RNA sequence: AAUUGAAGAGUUUGAUCAUGGCUCAGAUUGAACGCUGGCGGCAGGCCUAACACAUGCAAGUCGAACGGUAACAGGAAGAAGCUUGCUUCUUUGCUGACGAGUGGCGGACGGGUGAGUAAUGUCUGGGAAACUGCCUGAUGGAGGGGGAUAACUACUGGAAACGGUAGCUAAUACCGCAUAACGUCGCAAGACCAAAGAGGGGGACCUUCGGGCCUCUUGCCAUCGGAUGUGCCCAGAUGGGAUUAGCUAGUAGGUGGGGUAACGGCUCACCUAGGCGACGAUCCCUAGCUGGUCUGAGAGGAUGACCAGCCACACUGGAACUGAGACACGGUCCAGACUCCUACGGGAGGCAGCAGUGGGGAAUAUUGCACAAUGGGCGCAAGCCUGAUGCAGCCAUGCCGCGUGUAUGAAGAAGGCCUUCGGGUUGUAAAGUACUUUCAGCGGGGAGGAAGGGAGUAAAGUUAAUACCUUUGCUCAUUGACGUUACCCGCAGAAGAAGCACCGGCUAACUCCGUGCCAGCAGCCGCGGUAAUACGGAGGGUGCAAGCGUUAAUCGGAAUUACUGGGCGUAAAGCGCACGCAGGCGGUUUGUUAAGUCAGAUGUGAAAUCCCCGGGCUCAACCUGGGAACUGCAUCUGAUACUGGCAA
């Protein structure tokens, strides 16, 4: 309707493709090292960790993830790795 | 933003306005923290027109609040004394 | 919003001189007093309770001048002030200032009085006052303007002041036409034969 | 210190839990009698050791399920 | 100083006393209707169709974030009529600025409505497992690069709405890289995580002579605090129905995984078989809740229009996206009903914002003026926006104030009505006479709501700088929608200004005439069938008064649901009689506890409202200062007589 909510219609779509995006780089990191867990590969899930930990602590700092969400992340995952190794 | 700001509370072409602390956001005459003094710009001539806590004033700014253009005005006419 | 009729009717349905035409001559003389408030005005009433009490208020309203909803607004706040209800409303209906103008000789009535309150003739402490129904505090001085000072109407009002009785919580002056409400009237200091406690118990039923 | 309850166990078999009646007297506000009135309230205890119709002390803490806000501090009076 | 507070009557009977119902007298209202209507002040105004909506406004702003120039006005340069001295035209964003666009912030506030919701809500009191844009304090960082994409241009699809394709460009847009804590994870060792510039001014130096460089202001990022706001939990309280007694399988709990900002059956797998319920679950009807309002002596009863706090909803049903915050009134998506446009392929809309229409209804308002004030958004500010708000319009809808004159005036005039025809009454009423001008009308004068903001100085601070900026004084023009304002003065003349109900008893106030169980009246008792104080008219009176009556609704009276504060032999009312569970109550003495109870303290019980003492509007209504109050709840400290617990 005739205003600038045109404007953040196109801007909110415009952000809603960027988000998604990232989103899903992150949870598909997070499912390498949740899916390297699934097999009891202890390295394996290890170097997996570390390849998620920059992503899901930059994506928190973005603005994206609300920083909370990405500790349980690294703590949930650090637990299944010493319930492992 | 928590403002010192008027809220008109008189009648119709007499108000008095009552300076209270309130969250920006609510309405003038609506949710306030607490009211911290009075202006009325009439009165009459007499003894006071306006008086206004100056301790809970520098508390609140002290807090962080920010003060409208007459309660600044205000706080500048009843210097200390006056 | 006031009365505008016959004034001895009002005089005469009540079987006591109201004050209500106090003016050039003495008493009455032309009424038929006590004779006939109407065409059935020489039969005897056998009044009720209802009746006796109603017919003070009336008594008293028809004195003052005041209608209805004022004078049970005035046994309001005779109610709630503290002390003596019947005390209190007679102390509310004496500092009105067309009362107390009539009290100082100023007026010959209560309703010439009230037209000089009502036509900008009385200042109350140096500040006209139009309001037939200001309540004159003690230790105020109500005086005459300098407009409508001199004319004849007050100077014959106090040539009848002299007349009545000079009450006592006044400073009458009539050299200057200035008057000072001292004090609230003591219940004793006025008319003696109303009875407010009718009216109280009127109000409360 | 800190505000504590005490009730009796009105029922106990719940796999790490309990529940708890509370007695409260309270005067009634038209008729001023004083009538008793409970409070039956879902109550944590790890390793569940007590057991039905006893008397237990109890706290609050943050929620631990659906209702049970509260849990046991003290088990006094078991007797059977 | 803050509770000075309580009325009855009519009607059962031939009469009585009691019981008992019905009814009246009071106060109130978002009122409507009937008759009447002068002025002002302050308030209030769709209670019904959460029905459908024409039209106009209700949310924009910033160039001191960025590419840029669509206009407007200048500047520079060129050419021309050339009056060689002024105009016309053109290239240049060069400048003040600015359409469109990117970007930041706001559109989650403000404003509306009460549909749903009987307890995921509200009120009161506790709590822990939290997030928090803008605002504030502290500690520090703010280095170095890259790829794009709008706008723009060129085609192109479409009736339109709206797109598509190919190139060009910027940023405080976006992305890496470095850096890394008193940050995240981890027991540690360690691992890992961010950023953005812009503006004002300037001595010297270096200029690829655009600017580097210095300084100030402002912005960015990280962490820890604060304030505000929000999310979550518990206990108690907050309608009616038992002619609704069983309800519940993610249901109740546990373990583990996931999820959220955060605890949690929030979700899933497995295990246990619980959980709720006669202290009323479940079902059904109704309903937004509260501060409060009305009534009441009070306790209560009814209610929750305005004003303020909370919740919920935004055509209907659902969903998420962006964001600090929404599952979003003037956003997105889908579906549906309706309405509209169409080239028939498809599109568009959402007044329960403010005015306004149509409809519904007994009923409820202007398609107004202004941002001057107060507040909000944006902005460094100027300022722009603001149907919030201030005001104005209409309406006796309420409350309050004032007016319609005042004094005199007996020939007790005339006329009306009654009359025992003597008179009485209307009635000092009118007329006459003498005064006054409120308000309305006319003409002058004229506060206050106006504080700020702008332009020059002077001083101080900062600094390399006597710039720039900030602060404080001083000076100069100014800023009012209301508004021919409030108010004051002058003019002319009583001149423009009184109705409505009632008169048998209750209930204040009476006769005549007309009608004759009719016409009709009525709240109850009941009037009217020929001399009606009850009907209809007249005279007279009574009550209220710019109002007055009727109707609807609430409380009172009603001690006719009785807690305060009732009853049960015969008026209604003792189960047909017992036994007895849950429940209620419990002799007497001592000790302990202190739960009830009592006393004090603290925190809270929002503000307004009620009450008290004051203050301002000429008074009043109204506005307002301080207190009291909010009868409560929680915690701590005590007392231990009574009740309870425990022991004897």
């Amino acid at each position: 309707n005739i205003k600038s909510a045109k404007k953040r219609a196109i801007q909110s779509e415009k952000a809603r493709k960027h988000n998604a995006s990232r989103r899903s780089m992150m949870r598909t990191f997070i499912k390498k090292v949740y899916a390297a867990i699934e097999a009891g590969d202890k390295a394996a899930a290890q170097k997996a960790f570390n390849e998620m930990q920059p992503i899901v602590d930059r994506q928190a700092a973005k603005g994206l993830i609300h920083k909370n969400k990405a500790a349980r992340h690294k703590a949930n995952l650090t637990a299944q790795i010493n319930k492992l190794a | 933003m928590v403002t010192i700001r008027l809220a008109r509370h008189g009648a119709k072409k007499r108000p008095f306005y009552q300076v209270v602390v309130a969250d920006s956001r609510n309405a003038r005459n609506g949710r306030f923290i607490e009211r911290v003094g009075f202006f009325n710009p009439i009165a009459s001539e007499k003894e006071e027109g306006t008086r206004l806590d100056l301790d809970r004033i520098a508390h609140w700014v002290g807090q962080g609040a920010t003060i409208s253009d007459r309660v600044a005005a205000l706080i500048k006419e009843v210097n200390k004394a006056a | 919003a006031r009365y505008l009729g016959p004034k001895l009717k009002l005089s005469r349905r009540e079987g006591t001189d109201l004050f209500l035409k106090s003016g050039v001559r003495a008493i009455d003389t032309k009424c038929k007093i006590e004779q006939a408030p109407g065409q059935h005005g020489a039969r005897k009433p056998r009044l009720s309770d209802y009746g006796v009490q109603l017919r003070e208020k009336q008594k008293v309203r028809r004195i003052y001048g005041v209608l209805e909803r004022q004078f049970r607004n005035y046994y309001k706040e005779a109610a709630r002030l503290k002390g003596n209800t019947g005390e209190n409303l007679l102390a509310l209906l004496e500092g009105r200032l067309d009362n107390v103008v009539y009290r100082m000789g100023f007026g010959a009535t209560r309703a010439e009085a009230r037209q000089l309150v009502s036509h900008k003739a009385i200042m109350v402490n140096g500040r006209v006052v139009n309001i037939a129904s200001y309540q004159v505090s003690p230790n105020d001085v109500v005086s005459i303007r300098e407009k409508a000072k001199k004319q004849s109407r007050v100077k014959a009002a106090l040539e009848l002041a002299e007349q009545r009785e000079k009450p006592t919580w006044l400073e009458v002056d009539a050299g200057k036409m200035e008057g000072t409400f001292k004090r609230k009237p003591e219940r004793s200091d006025l008319s003696a034969d109303i009875n407010e406690h009718l009216i109280v118990e009127l109000y409360s039923k | 210190k800190i505000r504590t309850l005490q009730g009796r166990v009105v029922s106990d078999k719940m796999e790490k839990s309990i529940v708890v009646a509370i007695e409260r007297f309270v005067k009634h506000p038209i008729y001023g009698k004083f009538i008793k009135r409970t409070t039956k309230l879902h109550v944590h205890d790890e390793n569940n050791e007590c057991g039905i119709g006893d008397v237990v002390e109890i706290r609050e803490c943050r929620p631990l399920s659906k209702t049970k806000s509260w849990t046991l501090v003290r088990v006094v009076e078991k007797a059977v």
